[PDB]
RNA sequence: UUGUAUUGGAAUGAGUACAAUGUAAAUACCUUAACGAGGAACAAUUGGAGGGCAAGUCUGGUGCCAGCAGCCG
RNA sequence: AGGGCACCACCAGGAGUGGAGCCUGCGGCUUAAUUUGGAAACUCACCAGGUCCACACAAUAAGA
């Protein structure tokens, strides 16, 4: 988005015709900064069932099946 | 009373290991310039 | 790997209580890195490969175990403290000789206690039995000593173990001693007579030595001439 | 005769109010006809529970971080 | 630091092992698996492919 240079608080809503006041509101917060060195990393998880136990070693199904 | 310029974060003395959370303060009647503390956790979102 | 190597650095400071870790040490993130990697004898083996993993790109593979020092383009490993003394010994005398001319594998690194070394092509020579051309090859095994001689060093069990496969080259150096040994030419004449004794038994053998040349074989008090006194640079034995 | 929980009549002012009293005239206090309790919702808070210093081996969460802490922690 | 003890320490020695071929245990490699740490079936725990098998509501039976 633009840049602001003064720290503006900020409001965030979603329009709603539906509604008397025509708006929707959600929450609250403020500008913080411009910084692209933000990275977001998204996230996945697998799954699986150990079964069969030895003192050194487990063995594990269906996380994968070749 | 005084006027906020900046937020800080004090690293605690050893042996404990905490960052606190603190502010620069310019008093109004003398225009001298103070650290203070600010307590109870998340409070520090209700100070810029 | 700071927060590894200055938890190394730390211990010369010299058992360890627990203080030492809180101000020993160097703070925030610092006093929790330290148990994100270290979360996932044997410490000083384990972790102090670290070192190596650094500052030297293939993991390779096991190839040898031993008595004294464990083998894995090669790397060696030697088995608290003076585990790091023999592998400076060893790095340095290997290196010194490599810088002559002989035939000994290149040295290519140390540190703590790990010693890195051209890998050889060859096989040993004890199960040899067919080479193409014996009569140069005896020659040249002969004239080596004469050269270790010239400059200062007998090797102790210079023999059918120690050497592969003019294409030899010579693989270790245990408990080699100076020429200056009061028992010097008692081994001296063990390495010929070991070296004779093979080109016998097996290859019906029996400016250089042997047939094609006027002096059959070396012998101590000849062609020895106090070249180089490679013996003082490092103090074998014998002063 | 003492505890713990289903049920019943009694008692009363906080408040509202005709009146009189009070007062320079008023407001309020004292007095009083009528009205005014069943989660009597006509619902007491402010700080604490390691020690100093009265009072939890209770139960869920969290990750030396967020935090607590006059001092020892 | 001293002092004492021991052929899992030495001294005087014996038989040796380490070198050859083969048997066997462990690690590593390979593989669908070479299970785990006196094995041809079973043992068996491993691999490939096959059969077979609660309680509480609504419908059903003199043939469930």
């Amino acid at each position: 988005a633009p840049v602001d240079f003064t720290q503006s608080p900020a409001i965030f809503f979603k329009p709603s015709p539906t509604d008397a006041k025509n708006i929707e509101l959600i929450g609250h917060g403020t500008f913080l900064n411009a910084d692209h060195s933000r990275i977001l990393a998204k996230r996945a998880i697998l799954t699986g069932h150990p079964f069969r136990f030895h003192k050194t070693v487990v063995t594990v199904r269906y996380m994968f099946f070749r | 009373k005084g006027i906020v310029l900046e937020k800080l974060g004090i690293e605690s003395k050893q042996p404990n290991s905490a960052i606190r959370k603190c502010v620069r303060v310019q008093l109004i009647k003398n225009g001298k310039k103070v650290t203070a503390f600010v307590p109870n956790d998340g409070c520090l979102n209700f100070v810029d | 790997t700071d927060d590894f190597r200055v938890l190394q650095a730390v211990e010369q400071g010299s058992v360890v209580p627990t203080p030492l870790i809180h101000q020993i040490s160097g703070s925030q993130s610092g006093t929790n890195r330290a148990i994100s990697d270290l979360a996932k004898y044997n410490g000083i083996d384990y972790l102090a490969l670290k070192t190596m993993l650094n500052r030297d790109y293939s993991v390779g593979n096991t190839i040898g175990v031993g008595k004294e020092s464990d083998i894995y383009r090669v790397m060696k490993i030697h088995r608290m403290h003076l585990s790091r003394l023999a592998a400076n010994k060893e790095y340095q005398f290997m290196s010194m000789l490599y810088s002559k001319g002989f035939k000994v594998p290149e040295p290519f690194d140390n540190s703590r206690h790990i010693v890195v070394m051209e890998l050889i092509e060859g096989y040993p020579m004890r199960r040899l039995r067919k080479h193409k051309n014996i009569p140069k090859l005896y020659s040249d095994l002969m004239c080596f000593i004469v050269d270790l001689a010239n400059s200062g060093l007998i090797h102790c069990d210079f023999n059918e173990f120690n050497i592969m496969i003019c294409g030899f080259v010579v693989i270790d150096f245990p408990q080699c001693i100076s020429i200056q040994h009061q028992d010097a030419d008692y081994y001296f004449q063990r390495d010929v007579d070991c070296i004779r004794r093979f080109f016998k038994k097996k290859l019906k053998y029996e400016e250089g030595f042997g047939d094609g040349y006027k002096y059959a074989y070396p012998d101590f008090k000849r062609d020895v001439k106090r070249t180089d006194n490679l013996d003082e640079l490092v103090q074998a034995s014998g002063f």
